């Protein structure tokens, strides 16, 4: 656990991608900007290439 | 900026599953995919990753794990 999150991408059936992000830290996934709330979620929640984000702390994976 | 690729055994997708949280927690991971006709590569991405410590996890954990390919990206 070197960040707080994990945020995991679903697309297509299957989650196939996950991006780490501290509490409060804007990352990058694909072209996108994503905003991870001090609760480790994740906005915006649908990404245009209709793949959906979710989050929480490491630990809880 | 290296791009780390693992054969990790993961048959099914609560193995996947667990191998995805599991790179991802090792300093410096910024994202980990799944990728392979057989779903069972990991795609690590990050900066500054122990490349020998991410595979001993996955190794401890999956049974399987073999360092593929290290790549400056």
């Amino acid at each position: 656990a070197w960040k707080d999150c994990i945020i995991q991408r679903y697309k297509d059936g299957d989650v196939n991608n996950i991006y780490t992000a501290n509490r409060n830290e804007e990352i990058t996934i694909e072209e996108y900007k994503v905003f991870v709330n001090e609760a480790c979620h994740p906005y915006p929640v649908i990404l245009p290439d209709r793949s959906v984000l979710s989050g929480d702390f490491t630990s809880a994976y | 900026r290296t791009k780390i690729v693992v054969k990790v055994h993961m048959p099914c997708g609560k193995s996947r599953a667990k191998a995805l949280a599991l790179a991802a927690s090792v300093n410096g991971v910024d994202s980990v995919e799944i990728t392979g006709e057989d779903k069972d590569r990991l795609v690590v991405v990050g900066r500054g990753i122990d490349p020998v410590r991410l595979v001993a996890l996955l190794r401890e954990k999956c049974g399987l794990a073999e360092l593929l390919m290290v790549e400056l990206v």
